[PDB]
């Protein structure tokens, strides 16, 4: 490793982590306080 | 309070009709399995939570209609007379706070990086660090919009914006 | 009724599309700038973009809203 | 059920009015094209070149519009 | 000697540098965007090797280790297949009781209310139904646990890493060089005889020492716990004797040449084993057998290093006769050179290799239980029928990629590619008259019957009860086939299918096979087959022959492959390049899978599948397929709005995903359409009044925003439309036959 | 026939010329550019309107245009 | 100097002329190869297929009736180049002629023969040929490639503005012109 961490920036890298989190913490979300209308 | 024509739904026998079609089909499914088994389970967890969402929709002050399913209040006058501002408008103050919040944070980032050498490589390769920071500072974005907006700092002038023979 | 609906606005919608081809016409062969200088015409041609960026925001926002609420109910 | 299709009848009446306005204040030139009115009301493109350019004549802007107009009347 | 491993040691520095810069593979993408355009030329461009250098050699290398982790790809996949089948089935469930237990390997999360699609399957289990026939290819294994599929699972995870690695070390350690690739006679050998060859030999031998045992002790109803471990029948050689007892007499008949004696096992029955419906285990060892013999004789065909054996130069230039010019000369210089030639043919053979799959698998069922689940037979079809179509259309493409990137004039001077290309206005017009003729005298022929329907008159129709067109080159076909083990193939008992003709095989109520007969609806379909094969073909040789020149354009291969027109003069010059007609051809062959997958669903839901009740048999759709197929209208009536009502009543059920999926399948089909009915001049002028705004509130990018280009539409409007038909089908295809049968 | 014009903001750089499939354009000597040489159209009746021309010309808003016309069989690019 | 060349000159090496003809020939009618096959013995059957030397790719009737080109050089060797109809040639060394039926063939052929030869053929010379028997000489016109700036030439149709300079097309309606053809300088037919 001395540029694997310029590859983790990459944009689709990013993209996927992000929006992996953003989907986890809503799946988490609707796990806890489910069926909000 | 009945409004618009509509009954609500704690009241409704319509809804207690689409909650009995729905306890009534899990039955049906359970027949088939042993009153022990994990299937049996999961569809009791699925039953429960079932009737758990029917109740929390009746003590919510929904508003059902000839469907019995509830229906959403979305003039704001009649929403805070009646007490239905959590269908619409207080989502719509939430949706509109966490919008301004990622434009400002992409603005931001991009107004950054406009200065380097290259501005185009850290398109598309992200600087973590500085997003990271952006995505932080950024939780007061209006008071960076009502700033540029006042002062002038939002807008480019005419005569700096590239246009068409018109 | 169905019918008598049904094609008077079919027939509405193919006029409505001919009106504005002959709008679009009107701008290249009989439009001169010289003469129509600081009127209405010439201004609206002017702030082109503005409408158009505008009109693409409405379009993308009851796009995105509206096939969103139906999909969410199927 | 009304509330659902109105937005669908306004997202088909805004687009084909996006693509007759682009098309009649695109007509006499663009960035991509400025001398537009040369060429006239109707012709098949600019070549491929800069980019390329198929289906940048104001008359295309209607034949796209057609498609729209009958989805919305549908 | 002359055949022989060369090198090269460390060629390549592993180093993630490069993967920190995109493009560095081109000399032109490597300098950074400046538009968007350049992102998708990155995507584009990067497994194009040939683009990237001139060497040969670097090529032969990047293919080979791009293979390998393909290879890797692969094996994860198996792997995943197996470790779900351990862990999230109802396999042990279903080994014991096939018949009533629904297969099912994929199990879903609670969240949001997906569960209901974890159906009633059986065993005690909720979850997803499977049709890809694993269960049942798993059973014909011998496989009866969860360890042995764990066991598959884990040694195929380290087998996926020691195939990455391979990629690795063969690509940045110790790189073969060219010579090394180009001994096309060694490599012919050792994958005849030794990939195949001894593949064969290697399952046989699995067959004959593991699944046979297990398969007939399952078979005889023998609960698969208390069943002996696969090592047991080589241990102990008394279990496998009471099954089969020629092993008693051991190896000394085979050194003895008195190969009858073990006739037991390596049988020539013919036909479905009437307890599973599939074929008979003992035949499909001796099948193996027999063809591990052929492979491993055919793989000593060519010269090596030894001088016997046949040099392949040599036997191309001999064949060759008077219309022919030089005939097959300057051929081995373009398979041996030519990377895109091989992928070429390789693809058409892998794609016929498929669809022949397809055939033979409906009506010889090879695995046990597998003719009666009536969903796995219409997947694994279908799915090898689309897989043929793809590989079909793309042999065609790098057919062309050859013609203009690696032909030679001078290497190629009156053999029999120059002569092809001479008379490339024959060869097209000859086409055009077959397919107009089909066309009009077959989807002629249906709107015909529907306009005499309509008007009153079915007595003037193209029918079995009026006026008849019966193929009767089948029927002959059909019934040779059928007294074939009377006379012509004597020593077999039964014949190879019951489709031929015979007595119905049901297993418990159900049809696993029974014969199927050919009228007037077979004939108007076969010949709507015909044609649109051979429009397909038009459109692809077309592409092919006229990839370097025509009369409009006569310089087309210095443009190139893919390249969008040469502009609005000579009439216009749309979609003049090779490209574009692999593009063209894509939705041909859409048609075509298509129409036949609709064939045989149809066929086989009114004419094969059904339930006995003593000698009757009630067919699924009743029959109706007979005089129902005859006129578009019934099509669209009897087949599309009637079998399509277990799609559009799905919602609520364990189904209900594929009507989803059917809605989302017609959406992405219709959104294809804006990418190609329009133009990309008409949308990089709205961009730019979208970067107006952008611009006037500081926020334009630095990347320009451009519109894609007239390739890049056209395939995703190809790439559209084709996901969003197929899926559709696969919707209603699925959910139809998961509620009937 | 197609119609070919040139504008005074060429630069000489000949690609237009070498680009050309039907030789209608050729470089002729003038003196409002560094180069000294503008691009001309004599044979413009042998022009098919490929817009080749206009595709190598590096001048913003090219300096080279083609019109397309009337068809001739010529234009129309027939070997019939 | 330079003066202008005249394709008798050319066509006077009568072997240069026959092999044009031989190739610029359509391939034979199957009745008419089945009877030449009928005429021959076996052994002589390649002799007879060796007789035919084109294709479909070469000209039609149109090429009788309206105009053909013929394109004429001199090789320093004996190779294989190919056609911009479709398929394989031999050019000989010294004079080899070819006959087509658009200038755009002809000068495909030329661009193969600037580029795609190591000694580059540079001496090519096309004409137009009429059915009277009315010969153009084509191209280079002048003697001087086109790319490369020779004294003599005129300007032809140059626009003494900028393109933004144009007037608008409403402003000559009902004149007879349009904005692209005003104040032209060289404005041929
Ligand atoms: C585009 C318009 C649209 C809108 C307005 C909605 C709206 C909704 N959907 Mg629907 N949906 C849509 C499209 C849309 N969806 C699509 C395309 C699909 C198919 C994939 C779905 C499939 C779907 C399912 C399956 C479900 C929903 C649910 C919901 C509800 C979300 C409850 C929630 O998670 O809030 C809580 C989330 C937050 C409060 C966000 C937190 C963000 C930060 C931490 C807060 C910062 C504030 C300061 C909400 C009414 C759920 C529901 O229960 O509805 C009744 C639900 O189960 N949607
Ligand atoms: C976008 C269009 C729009 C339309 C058609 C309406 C229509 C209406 N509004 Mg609403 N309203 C809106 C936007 C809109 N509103 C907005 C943007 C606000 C500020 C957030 C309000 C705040 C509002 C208040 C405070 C009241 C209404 C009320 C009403 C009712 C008016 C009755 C009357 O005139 O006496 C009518 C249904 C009145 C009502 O009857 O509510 C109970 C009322 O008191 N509206
Ligand atoms: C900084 C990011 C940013 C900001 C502040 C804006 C702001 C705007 N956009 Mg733009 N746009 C963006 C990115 C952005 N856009 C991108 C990435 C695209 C390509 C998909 C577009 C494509 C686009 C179109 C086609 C249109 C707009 C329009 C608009 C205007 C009206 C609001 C709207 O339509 O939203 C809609 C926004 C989208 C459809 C794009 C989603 C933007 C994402 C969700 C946020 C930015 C993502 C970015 C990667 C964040 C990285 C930040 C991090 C590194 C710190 C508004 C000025 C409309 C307009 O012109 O109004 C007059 C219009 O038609 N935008
Ligand atoms: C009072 C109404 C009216 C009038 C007087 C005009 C007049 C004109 N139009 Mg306008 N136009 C109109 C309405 C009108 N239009 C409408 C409603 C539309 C929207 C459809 C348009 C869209 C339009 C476009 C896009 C263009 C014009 C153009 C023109 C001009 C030339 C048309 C031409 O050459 O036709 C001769 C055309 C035909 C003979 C083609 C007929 C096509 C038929 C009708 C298709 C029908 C299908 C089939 C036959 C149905 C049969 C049933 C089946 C079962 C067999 C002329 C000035 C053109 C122009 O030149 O301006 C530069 C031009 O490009 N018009
Ligand atoms: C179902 C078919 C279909 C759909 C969905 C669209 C959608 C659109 N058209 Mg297109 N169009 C179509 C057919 C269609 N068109 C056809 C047949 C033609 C005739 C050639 C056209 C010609 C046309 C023109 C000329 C124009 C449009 C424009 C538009 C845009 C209008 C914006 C909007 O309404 O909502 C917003 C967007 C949507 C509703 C679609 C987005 C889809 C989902 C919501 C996005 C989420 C995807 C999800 C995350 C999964 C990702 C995929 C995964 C594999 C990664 C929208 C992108 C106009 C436009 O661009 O104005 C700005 C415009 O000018 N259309
Ligand atoms: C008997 C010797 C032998 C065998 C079994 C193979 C087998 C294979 N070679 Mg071939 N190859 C060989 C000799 C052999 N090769 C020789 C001598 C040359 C040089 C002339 C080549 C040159 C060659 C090239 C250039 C390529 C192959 C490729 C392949 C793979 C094709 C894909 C496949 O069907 O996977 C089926 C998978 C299996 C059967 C699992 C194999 C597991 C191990 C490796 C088998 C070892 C047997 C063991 C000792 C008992 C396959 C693994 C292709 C490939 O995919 O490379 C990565 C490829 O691109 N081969
Ligand atoms: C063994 C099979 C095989 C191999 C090794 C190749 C190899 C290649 N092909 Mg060939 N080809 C094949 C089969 C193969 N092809 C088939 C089956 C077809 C018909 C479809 C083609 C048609 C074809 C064309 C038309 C072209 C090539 C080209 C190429 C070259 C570059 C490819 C590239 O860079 O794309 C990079 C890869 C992508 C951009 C991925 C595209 C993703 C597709 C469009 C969607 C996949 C959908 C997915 C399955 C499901 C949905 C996903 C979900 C997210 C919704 C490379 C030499 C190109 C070339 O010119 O080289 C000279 C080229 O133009 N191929
Ligand atoms: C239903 C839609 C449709 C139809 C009818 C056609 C029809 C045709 N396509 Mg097109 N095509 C289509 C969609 C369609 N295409 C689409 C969506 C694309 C993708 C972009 C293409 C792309 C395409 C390509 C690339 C090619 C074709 C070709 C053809 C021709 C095939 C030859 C033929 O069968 O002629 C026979 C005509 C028909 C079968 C049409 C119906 C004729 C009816 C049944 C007869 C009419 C009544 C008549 C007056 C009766 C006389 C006899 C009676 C009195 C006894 C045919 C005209 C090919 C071609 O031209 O090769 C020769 C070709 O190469 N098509
Ligand atoms: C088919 C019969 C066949 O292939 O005969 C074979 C015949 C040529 O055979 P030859 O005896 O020249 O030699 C063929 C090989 O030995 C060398 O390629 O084919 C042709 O002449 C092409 C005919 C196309 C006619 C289209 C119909
Ligand atoms: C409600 C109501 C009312 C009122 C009404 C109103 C207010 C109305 C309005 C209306 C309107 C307000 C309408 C409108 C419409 C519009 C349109 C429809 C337009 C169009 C246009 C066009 C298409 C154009 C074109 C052009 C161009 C493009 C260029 C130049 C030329 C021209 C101009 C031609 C009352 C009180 C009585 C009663 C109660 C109810
Ligand atoms: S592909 Fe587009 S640019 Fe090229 S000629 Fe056709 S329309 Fe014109
Ligand atoms: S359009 Fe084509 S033929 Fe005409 S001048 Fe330009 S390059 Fe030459
Ligand atoms: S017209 Fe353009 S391409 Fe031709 S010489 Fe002038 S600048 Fe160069």
């Amino acid at each position: 490793m001395k540029y694997f961490t310029t590859y983790l920036s990459t944009a689709p890298v990013v993209a996927v982590l992000w929006f992996t989190l953003t989907a986890s913490l809503l799946i988490e979300i609707n796990r806890f306080f489910p069926d909000i209308l | 309070e009945a409004i618009l024509g509509l009954t609500p739904c704690a009241e409704s026998a319509k809804f207690q009709k689409v909650l009995t079609k729905e306890v009534k089909a899990l039955e049906k499914r359970e027949k088939l399995y042993e009153p022990g088994s994990a299937p049996f389970q999961a569809l009791e967890a699925t039953k429960a939570k079932t009737q758990a969402r029917f109740a929390k929709y009746a003590e919510s002050g929904l508003l059902c209609g000839a469907d019995g399913l509830p229906h959403l209040i979305s003039d704001p006058g009649l929403a805070v007379k009646y007490g239905h501002a959590g269908e619409t408008l207080i989502p719509t103050i939430g949706f509109l706070y966490v919008a301004g919040y990622i434009g400002t944070a992409g603005r931001t980032y991009l107004q950054e990086i406009s200065t380097r050498q290259k501005p185009t490589q850290s398109e598309i390769i992200i600087d973590v660090p500085l997003a990271t920071s952006i995505a932080f500072k950024s939780w007061d974005w209006p008071n960076k919009a009502v700033k540029e907006l006042a002062s002038g700092t939002l807008l480019e002038d005419a005569k700096n914006v590239p246009v068409s023979r018109r | 009724m169905a019918a008598l609906y049904t094609h008077h606005q079919y027939i509405a919608g193919f006029i409505m599309t001919g009106a504005f081809a002959h709008g679009a016409i009107f701008f290249i062969r009989d439009f001169d700038e010289e003469k129509n200088k600081g009127n209405v015409l010439s201004r609206i041609l002017d702030h082109k973009e503005a409408i158009i960026s505008h009109l693409s925001w409405v379009t993308l926002f009851l796009g995105f809203h509206t096939l969103g609420l139906y999909v969410h109910n199927d | 059920g009304d509330f659902l299709v109105h937005h669908a009848i306004a997202l088909g009446l805004h687009t084909t009015t996006l693509i007759l306005v682009k098309g009649a204040l695109d007509a006499r030139g663009s960035r991509l094209m400025p001398d537009k009115k040369d060429f006239g009301y109707s012709f098949p493109c600019d070549g491929p070149g800069r980019g390329g350019t198929c289906d940048i004549s104001a008359w295309d802007a209607f034949y796209l519009a057609v498609f729209w107009m009958l989805n919305t009347i549908g | 000697k002359r055949v022989r491993v060369a090198f090269v040691s460390n060629p390549v520095e592993t180093s993630f540098e490069k993967w920190s810069r995109p493009g560095h593979f081109s000399r032109l993408l490597s300098k950074g965007p400046n538009t968007t355009t350049w992102i998708w030329n990155l995507h584009a461009d990067a497994h194009d090797f040939d683009n990237h250098t001139t060497d040969l050699e670097d090529i032969s290398r990047k293919v080979f280790s791009a293979h390998f982790g393909q290879l890797a790809i692969i094996e994860i996949w198996l792997s995943g297949m197996f470790f779900h089948g351990a862990r999230f089935s109802n396999y042990e469930a279903w080994l014991l009781d096939p018949i009533h237990v629904k297969p099912s390997a994929q199990i879903v999360w609670p969240i949001v209310g997906q569960e209901i699609l974890n159906g009633d399957v059986g065993g005690n289990f909720q979850g997803i139904q499977i049709t890809s026939g694993l269960f049942q290819l798993w059973r014909s294994c011998g496989i009866t646990s969860e360890f042995q599929l764990y066991i598959t699972a884990l040694t195929g995870l380290i087998f996926s890493a020691v195939l990455f690695f391979a990629g690795w070390f063969h690509y940045h350690k110790a790189a073969p060089k060219l010579e090394w690739f180009q001994n096309v006679e060694s490599m012919l050998n050792h994958h005849l005889s030794g990939l195949l060859g001894l593949g064969c030999l290697s399952w046989a031998g699995h067959q004959i020492h593991v699944s046979l045992p297990i398969n007939k002790l399952l078979d005889s109803g023998v609960n698969p716990a208390e069943l002996p471990l696969p090592h047991d029948f080589i241990l102990d050689k008394s279990l496998i004797s009471q099954l089969y007892p020629s092993f008693s007499k051991g190896l000394a008949p085979f050194f003895t040449f008195h190969w009858s004696e073990y006739s037991d096992f390596l049988t020539f029955r013919g036909g479905l084993n009437n307890v599973t419906g599939g074929l008979w285990l003992t035949d499909v060892a001796h099948h193996h057998l027999a063809l591990a013999v052929l492979f491993i004789l055919a793989g000593h065909m060519y010269k090596t290093n030894w001088k016997i054996g046949h040099d392949i130069k040599g036997l191309l230039e001999s064949h060759t006769g008077p219309f022919t010019g030089q005939g097959h000369k300057g051929l081995y210089e373009i398979f041996t050179n030519s990377w895109h030639a091989q992928l070429s043919l390789n693809l058409a053979m892998m794609g016929s290799l498929s669809i022949i799959v397809a055939q033979h698998m409906y009506s010889m069922p090879p695995y046990p239980y597998i003719a009666i689940d009536y969903g796995t037979e219409l997947s694994l079809f279908t799915h090898h029928y689309w897989i043929g179509g793809f590989c079909i259309v793309g042999a065609a493409a790098h057919a062309a990629i050859f013609m203009v990137r690696d032909y030679d004039p001078a290497l190629n001077f009156n053999n029999l590619l120059d002569r092809v290309l001479l008379h490339r206005d024959a060869i097209i017009s000859h086409l055009n008259w077959v397919c107009i003729f089909l066309g009009l005298h077959s989807f002629g022929l249906y709107i015909h019957n529907d306009t005499l329907s309509a008007l009153g008159r079915p007595q003037d129709m193209f029918s079995d009860s009026a006026i008849q067109l019966q193929p009767v080159f089948a029927q002959w076909i059909q019934n040779t086939h059928y007294l074939a083990p009377t006379l012509t193939a004597f020593n077999l008992v039964s014949p190879t299918t019951p489709v031929w003709g015979g007595d119905v095989v049901s297993i418990s109520g159900k049809v696993a096979m029974m014969p199927i007969k050919l009228g007037t609806a077979d004939f108007l379909v076969h010949h709507i087959h015909a044609f649109t094969i051979h429009v397909t073909v038009l459109i692809l040789l077309k592409g092919v022959l006229f990839s370097r020149s025509s009369r409009l354009i006569p310089d087309k291969a210095s443009l190139g492959f893919r390249f969008p027109c040469d502009g609005p003069g000579r009439g216009g010059t749309c979609q003049v390049s090779a490209w574009d007609h692999v593009f063209l051809g894509l939705f041909w062959m859409y048609n075509s899978i298509s129409v036949a997958i609709f064939h045989f669903s149809w066929k086989m839901q009114s004419d094969v599948w059904g339930t006995v009740l003593a000698n009757k048999v009630s067919h699924i759709t009743g029959g109706n397929f007979s005089q129902g197929s005859l006129t578009i209208n019934g099509w669209l009536r009897d087949f599309l709005w009637a079998q399509s009502s277990q799609v559009i009543q799905s919602y609520g059920s364990p189904l209900s995903a594929y009507g989803l999926m059917f809605l989302g399948a017609h959406f992405v089909w219709a959104f294809s359409l804006m990418f190609l009915f329009s133009g990309r001049g008409y949308w990089q002028e709205l961009i730019e009044s979208i970067v107006w705004a952008h611009n006037k509130l500081k926020v334009a990018p630095n990347i320009q925003p451009r519109a894609l280009s007239i390739t890049q539409g056209r395939a995703v409007g190809v790439a559209h439309y084709l996901l969003g038909g197929i899926a559709t089908t696969w919707s209603f295809f699925l959910a139809r036959i998961i509620s009937v049968g | 026939s197609h119609s070919v014009k040139i504008y005074n903001t060429c630069i000489g750089c000949t690609q237009c010329v070498r680009a050309c499939p039907t030789d209608v354009l050729e470089m002729v000597p003038w003196d409002g550019c560094k180069a000294g040489q503008i691009a001309s159209s004599p044979r413009t009746e042998d022009c098919v309107g490929c817009k080749r021309c206009e595709s190598a010309c590096p001048t913003d808003f090219l300096s080279v245009r083609v019109y397309l016309g009337s068809e001739t069989s010529r234009s129309m690019g027939l070997a019939y | 100097a330079w003066t202008v060349p005249d394709l008798a000159d050319a066509l006077k090496n009568t072997s240069a002329v026959a092999k044009a003809k031989g190739i610029a020939t359509q391939l034979p009618t199957f009745w008419e190869l089945r009877d030449a096959l009928s005429e021959v013995p076996k052994s002589k059957f390649p002799e007879v297929f060796a007789s035919y030397k084109g294709s479909t790719g070469t000209l039609l009737s149109a090429a009788e009736k309206e105009e053909k080109y013929v394109i004429t050089w001199t090789s320093p060797k004996k190779q294989i180049f190919e056609l911009p109809t479709g398929g394989a040639a031999e050019m000989e060394e010294g004079e080899n002629i070819f006959f087509f039926a658009r200038k755009e063939q002809c000068l495909a052929l030329g661009a193969q023969l600037r580029t795609a030869f190591k000694p580059r053929i540079e001496n090519f010379q096309i004409f137009r040929v009429f059915p009277n028997g009315e010969v153009q000489y084509l191209h280079p016109k002048d003697g001087v490639f086109p790319e490369k700036v020779n004294q003599g030439r005129t300007k032809a149709n140059h626009n003494p503005r900028s393109i933004g300079e144009n007037a608008e097309p409403a402003s000559v309606k009902f004149t007879g012109t349009t904005p692209k053809d005003v104040q032209t300088e060289g404005a041929v037919a």
